[PDB]
């Protein structure tokens, strides 16, 4: 309902998907997407448009 | 015809809530210009709370 | 400057768009 | 003279409706009563042909097309003698009795200024330079060499010519350049982008009009609104994605403006689709966007179809830089084309060097070629790299 509450709502979406991000991308990458988006929590189709998004 | 015409410390409330009219319009510049003023000539005032609090 | 005057018809938008009407329906 | 040319525009090409064009119509017959448009209409059919100008009712008699609303019945056929002797026969007695009795120096001067402005509504552009020029000498200061410079613009404005126009718009800055305020100093840049965009100089003269059109309009001829339309559909043009962000999508005025009119549908619906890079709900936003936007702004369907070649290859351009390898069933069964339409967007834009990609015609996936560590340091230093002797040896080889 709050404006300043939702503003943030995708600022903080993003900074703990970018966390999350930050232990994928800290090893060595080529990793399979099916086993990515079971470390984000989300689904594949949402995975890869955020992390495309960055 | 409210710039020192009427009543010097009413300005403060008119620009304080000229901030919430760009602030819904996500303008920037004429929501910090109006606040600025307001929040400067807010140090030659006192309001009983209902508006430094805000 | 002038090479992409003329090579430039009357396809695209009044034709394009008017296939994007008919794309969505067929989905 | 806006109202006549932003509405009476809709005769050049209308394939949306028919009554766009008559009730475009109502605004030029209701505003011609008060001031005389005769020369605006009889410019309308020689410009184009073989679709609105056989409407008029003397020049060639002829019929056709879907509009009788257009012409000059006997009321202002004998009202065109009636407008001449107040804007000539009227008009120069009182000035000429003015340099007989020697009133004043600037007060003849804006006299012949303001006496310049009915001659855009004659129609002879020979004495409309002319009064011009005989205030011209008259002009000191810069105050009355302000509408000096907007009758001049008119004459581009009104008469739709390009040509001999840009040359008096030129003639002013090069022979005396001062410009005074800043503000003065963007007009003479301004009215030297918008010939720019007849001959097509992309972002060249483009580049300018996002700037002017978001701090200061003229008020004069439009609204601020009304013409807001031309820097929303060439801001995401001319400007590539990287600064959409810091730009466009984040503005003072931009973010205020669409609040003002549903009628832009570019700063909002097709910033922040192309932002969150889904193209789902992006495509169907272009198609109110020529139709609401394009087709009814002047200087935006003087491109028209010149826009989407650009933006149309730069949009799956950004969407190749995001993966390595996309998949066709994305593009095909998805968002904006189907499989064998595919062949007609990206066919032609690639022998145009204007993009790399690979499409699989059989397993369907798609791939991006991607320059890596090379980039212009190798392959496009040979492109340009031969152009040092080409230009070298063009004049040098002849000596003089």
């Amino acid at each position: 309902g709050d404006e300043l509450t939702r503003s943030h709502f995708n600022a903080l979406y993003d900074t703990l998907l970018e966390s999350n991000l930050c232990k994928i991308i800290e090893p060595f990458e080529c990793v399979e997407i099916s086993h990515i988006s079971k470390i984000i929590g989300l689904d594949t189709q949402q995975v890869e448009g955020k992390l495309s998004q960055m | 015809e409210f710039k020192k015409l009427d009543d010097k410390p009413s300005l403060v409330d008119v620009h304080l809530l000229e901030s919430k009219v760009y602030h819904k319009l996500r303008n920037l510049a004429k929501s910090k210009a109006s606040l600025t003023a307001a929040r400067t000539a807010a140090n030659s005032i006192y309001c009983p709370t209902q508006t430094v609090a805000e | 400057e002038n090479w992409d005057d003329v090579e430039v018809d009357d396809d695209f938008t009044n034709e394009l768009k008017a296939e994007l009407d008919r794309y969505k329906r067929e989905n | 003279n806006y109202e006549v040319s932003e509405k009476a525009f809709l005769l050049t090409q209308s394939k949306v409706s028919i009554e766009q064009r008559k009730e475009a119509a109502e605004f030029v017959l209701a505003k011609i009563k008060e001031e005389e448009m005769a020369p605006y209409y009889k410019y309308l059919c020689e410009e184009y042909l073989v679709n609105n100008g056989q409407s008029d009712l003397e020049h060639d008699e002829k019929s056709d097309s879907l509009n009788e609303w257009i012409k000059f019945d006997q009321e202002l056929y004998n009202e065109l003698c009636k407008k001449n002797e107040s804007k000539i026969k009227e008009l120069n007695e009182k000035i000429q009795k003015l340099e007989e009795d020697d009133e004043g120096e600037l007060e003849q001067a804006q006299a012949w200024i303001n006496l310049g402005e009915y001659y855009a509504q004659i129609g002879d552009k020979d004495n409309a330079e002319k009064t011009l020029g005989k205030s011209l000498s008259k002009a000191i200061s810069t105050g009355a060499k302000i509408d000096v410079m907007l009758t001049i613009a008119r004459l581009g404005f009104f008469y739709n010519d390009q040509l001999y126009v840009k040359e008096k718009l030129e003639a002013v800055n090069s022979m005396i350049e001062k410009g005074g305020d800043w503000e003065r100093r963007n007009r003479y840049k301004t009215y030297y982008g918008i010939h720019c965009l007849a001959v097509r100089n992309f972002k060249e003269a483009a580049k300018l009009l996002v700037d002017s059109l978001a701090t200061f309009t003229s008020i004069e001829l439009t609204s601020y609104e009304s013409i807001a339309t031309y820097a929303s559909v060439t801001g995401l043009f001319t400007l590539e994605r990287t600064d959409l962000k810091s730009k466009v999508i984040d503005s003072p005025e931009l973010l205020s403006l669409i609040s003002t009119t549903a009628a832009l549908q570019s700063i909002s619906s097709l910033t922040i689709s192309l932002y969150a890079s889904d193209y789902a709900s992006y495509f169907p936003y272009l198609l109110e966007t020529y139709a609401n936007v394009l087709i009814p702004c002047k200087y935006l369907n003087r491109h028209a179809d010149f826009f989407v070649r650009e933006m149309r290859r730069k949009v799956y351009a950004q969407l190749l830089e995001s993966y390595k390898t996309l998949s066709l069933k994305s593009m095909a069964s998805a968002f904006g084309v189907s499989v064998a339409f595919l062949d007609n967007d990206l066919g032609k834009f690639i022998p145009n060097k204007q993009l790399n990609c690979v499409i699989d015609r059989v397993n369907g996936i798609v791939e991006t070629n991607r320059p890596d560590n090379k980039n212009a340091q190798y392959h496009l230093l040979v492109k340009q790299g031969d152009g040092l002797l080409t230009k070298l040896q063009k004049y040098g080889a002849a000596v003089r």
